């Protein structure tokens, strides 16, 4: 709403790759949690049995 | 596939607006390049 288009766009385009950095190392950390929780599940499913 | 020429005639302090993303008189109100342009501008001096 304060920066020209043909300026903001960098801008933007600066901040889009930061937040998508930084939702990309959400996901990883995600998934190795989930692995982790995977491992215990898989344990917690045997010890059951 | 096919080129298009724009001609037309400025003024020096002007020039600097005929480019992708420019504000100005001349960008805003006579002629307005988009930001993806793929050309070339040229320009020359008439005083003679």
């Amino acid at each position: 709403s304060r920066l020209d288009p043909p300026e903001a766009e960098v801008q933007i385009d600066r901040l889009i790759t930061g937040r998508l950095q930084s939702l990309q190392t959400y996901v990883t950390q995600q998934l190795i949690r989930a692995a982790e929780i995977r491992a215990s599940a898989n344990l917690a499913a045997t010890k059951m049995s | 596939t096919n080129v298009y020429a724009d001609s037309f005639v400025i003024r020096g302090d002007e020039v600097r607006q005929i480019a992708p993303g420019q504000t100005g008189k001349i960008a805003d109100y006579n002629y307005k390049l988009p930001d993806d342009f793929t050309g070339c501008v040229i320009a020359w001096n008439s005083n003679n």
